DNA sequence: TAATCCCCTTGGCGGTTAAAACGCGGGGGACAGCGCGTACGTGCGTTTAAGCGGTGCTAGAGCTGTCTACGACCAATTGAGCGGCCTC
DNA sequence: AGGCCGCTCAATTGGTCGTAGACAGCTCTAGCACCGCTTAAACGCACGTACGCGCTGTCCCCCGCGTTTTAACCGCCAAGGGGATTAC
């Protein structure tokens, strides 16, 4: 039930995808893991105030406001999602 | 049973048919709606506390939102807002 | 001969087909698979509502986009269009980070 | 006996609710008493603001034939417009994609 | 002894200081604008009474007003027109 | 006795008189009959249009450091704006004056 | 005589003697850790008013306040903060 | 026939005073009510804050060998813990001056 | 009585100084007029809330607490002009 | 020969010794008339105190400093030891503004 | 905090390509050595208004008495506004 | 979606009761205005010298264009966790 390497999880096209979201046209070798990482660190930071949130509030399951609130937080406010 | 949440949904319909009447919706835009809504009301909310202290004010009144709206609403918007706002207060005021 | 476009003909076909698209660029499976990765090393024994999964998708989605927004402002910048880790360094640092 | 029901909603003419905004500024914690024009003023900023995104809204589904508003009409909306793009500048819309955006380095020739 | 001579002065002056609180008025402008009033409500008025006669309608409503609206002022500002003008009979008859 | 009479412009909560618009339209031999909505939709266009054009007067007085306007700045208001010129391009407007105009082959070199 | 206004002047300064007997402090500084003291008890107090809100709390307890510095504090200065609390409110559980 | 007295920060053996704090909060508009614990530990935190803030402070000031803290100390401090750095990134010090940073690439051979 | 320029008075060996505090080594000759520019537009936002203040204060004389309010606001806390 | 120091290091000796100093370094008075000139711009006969000038002064070169730091990391992210005002407009669009 | 329930999450399974993945031709990209017009740092004297310091004064900053607006709050009553559904 | 039907809560009103700050008004004090001596500022021109970037080239690096494959997705099934709800 552990997961270990699931920041592969997050595709090599997939982040191809997300740059041409962002018009990226031509993306170096060392881009990939360097965007894994950064990812990373910002997930964790907005898991680490969701998880504090849901100690807080006494619960075992992640919820969205959290999520939410977590995001405002960080300044990065998020539209459409019951907030 | 359940228990109701509140939403903003029925007023912004209101309003989309007033100014559209041919003019339909989707719920995630709703969704959207009523973070926005929420959110500049946490943002003009906060505000106006913070210039009911500053003024050691104990009341919020309309002269601490007008000075959050020309602090946090940029520009042209915040002098249509003025606009409508004091005919809003004036016709209150008539009623 | 089969049909071979130049390079970059299909790259800017992908940044019109991903503007014009609103839909998520993640598959769903393995990005909750690493959010509940991640945060089992936070809290153990953790349960995610899949809408929060999408809403860190999407929040996620949205700020990479933001990012290499400024990563290639940045590019344009160094007179590049082959990005590169220092970029999103400057752009981070420059924004604080 | 009593007055007729009319609401301050009415009173102001406007379809968002003076007393919902009312006792939510009060529940809010941000002063235990809260002036009687604040709220007629916030809720009359709130709806206007709310009819220029639904103008916006309006013309950007009307652009794209389609009748009904999607938040891609939202994205389109909002980032075309200068003030509402100081206004959230930092703010996430669910499945709203970007502005179609290519600098012109991009460009063949 | 003399008699009233009734004009459109008060409400221009109160539109006026809604949109420029802090602007004055010259009196022969003011004439302008009494003058624009009676003329633009008599080409409104007439094309009323025409559309009425066209239709066979003894009453002119809104809708008449509104065709002619449509009729003599040009798109955008016309749009807008009916734009209150739907909002006014919306809240005039929700009071 | 009786209900406390609130004017219907008041009801519309508009500054032009609802009641003497539709008097002068009943009595301006128009029709006999003339429904509701009619006369206040007609002062809502009236008052929306005095609006606008007081508002660019308004400017333009801005503009030349008056105070007040004058009927120079309704000249320059009038015919500086499309669908009001197409509004009044038959209209005489008294001590207007006209706009600053001067032909390409009028000027020097 | 004025008005007196409170200041954190005597509690840094006899924090100071705790962490540095020995030495003198400016003004300048003073005012600037009066300005810190207030800024963050400020932060510290708008976020635990946030998490109420989000719990439906109607009382902010130590819970919230420790939440709010495991949020705003990193690391190391979150858990001794924690720590130092946590020892401070023993002794004042135990007076 | 009440006994001493005694002082709530001396009762968390603290010097910041817990009685200004609870009435800061109690008229702060955040909560009508205050855990009994949250303003002690508020002060704790402010207090630990504090103290290694100006344990710094002193340590910058004998480093350049001065006996009085200078805000010129506490930009050198606070900018220099990287914690309390992030912390306070969006905040200035009056008078308090940069940070000694030379870029490498600056620097000549 | 009114002042014409005075935005010349922020002088150009002013912010080179600042850009040595920047840490800048070779200053553009077109650096001073869009940098007096953008500080320009940064003080007239900090000055427009600060009026706005100042009449929410019912006042007629600026003071430095109402400048640390504005500050606040816009994400730029300055230490040591509060209270 | 009279002494001549080579480009940059007199740049540089300032840039240690305003790194090393904390004072202001632009005159106050004339930063006091262009903060009551521009506040009659937005209100006439406006009266400021000096601990506010002071304080909008610290204010102006804290912002316009962290404006420069970034411009220097752009501008060694343009290579360069040269600033040119577009560093300084791409990074006041990176801070998002 | 106890109970609890139910519904919403979690794990398991069967195919199906969608998505990933791997590999290969190829044009483009990045960018350095050197060059070359260049653009600005640095010297340092001169000007002047900033800086310092020195006076007079009242505008309004700030503090004090009144007082009435002003608005929160409770029982009741209603009407709008949300849960539910289905359907085109 | 939306529009229609059933519930319910919330929103208001009348009054009441406490109180907040607006207003007047004094006062006194620092900002403002005025005045005077000094020299830092500053700035402007000359000149030494280093800057930014482009040409050509150069080396290599993903982009595009496929094939393969596999597990993601979608549809289906069973479990119970816990979240939220009511009462104490």
């Amino acid at each position: 039930k552990v997961l270990r390497d699931n920041i592969q999880g997050i595709t090599k096209p997939a982040i191809r995808r997300l740059a041409r979201r962002g018009g990226v046209k031509r993306i170096s070798g060392l881009i990939y893991e360097e965007t894994r990482g950064v990812l990373k660190v910002f997930l964790e930071n907005v898991i680490r105030d969701a998880v504090t949130y849901t100690e807080h509030a006494k619960r075992k399951t992640v919820t969205a406001m959290d999520v939410v609130y977590a995001l405002k937080r960080q300044g990065r406010t998020l539209y459409g999602f019951g907030g | 049973k359940r228990s109701r949440k509140e939403s903003y949904s029925v007023y912004v319909y209101k309003v989309l048919k007033q100014v559209h009447p041919d003019t339909g919706i989707s719920s995630k835009a709703m969704g959207i709606m009523n973070s926005f809504v929420n959110d500049i009301f946490e943002r003009i909310a906060g505000e106006a506390s913070r210039l009911a202290h500053y003024n050691k004010r104990s009341t919020i009144t309309s002269r601490e939102i007008q000075t959050a709206v020309r602090l946090l609403l940029p520009g042209e918007l915040a002098k249509h807002a003025v606009s409508e706002g004091t005919k809003a207060v004036t016709k209150y005021t008539s009623a | 001969k089969p049909h071979r476009y130049r390079p970059g003909t299909v790259a800017l076909r992908e940044i019109r087909r991903y503007q014009k698209s609103t839909e998520l660029l993640i598959r769903k499976l393995p990005f909750q698979r690493l959010v509940r990765e991640i945060a089992q090393d936070f809290k153990t024994d953790l349960r995610f509502q899949s809408s929060a999964v999408m809403a860190l998708q999407e929040a996620s989605e949205a700020y990479l986009v933001g990012l290499f927004e400024d990563t290639n402002l940045a590019a344009i910048h160094a007179k590049r269009v082959t990005i590169m880790p220092k970029d999103i360094q400057l752009a981070r640092r420059i924004r604080g980070e | 006996a009593r007055a007729k029901a009319k609401t301050r909603s009415s009173r102001a003419g406007l379809q968002f609710p003076v007393g919902r905004v009312h006792r939510l500024l009060r529940k809010g914690n941000y002063s235990e008493r809260v002036g009687a024009g604040a709220p007629v003023y916030l809720a009359a900023v709130l709806e206007y603001l709310t009819a220029e995104i639904l103008e916006l809204a309006g013309n950007a589904a009307r652009d794209n034939k389609k009748t009904r508003i999607i938040p891609r009409h939202l994205q389109l909306a909002i980032r075309n417009d200068e003030e509402l793009n100081k206004l959230l500048g930092r703010v996430t819309i669910a499945q709203g994609g970007v502005l179609p955006n290519i600098q012109a380095v991009l460009l063949p020739k």
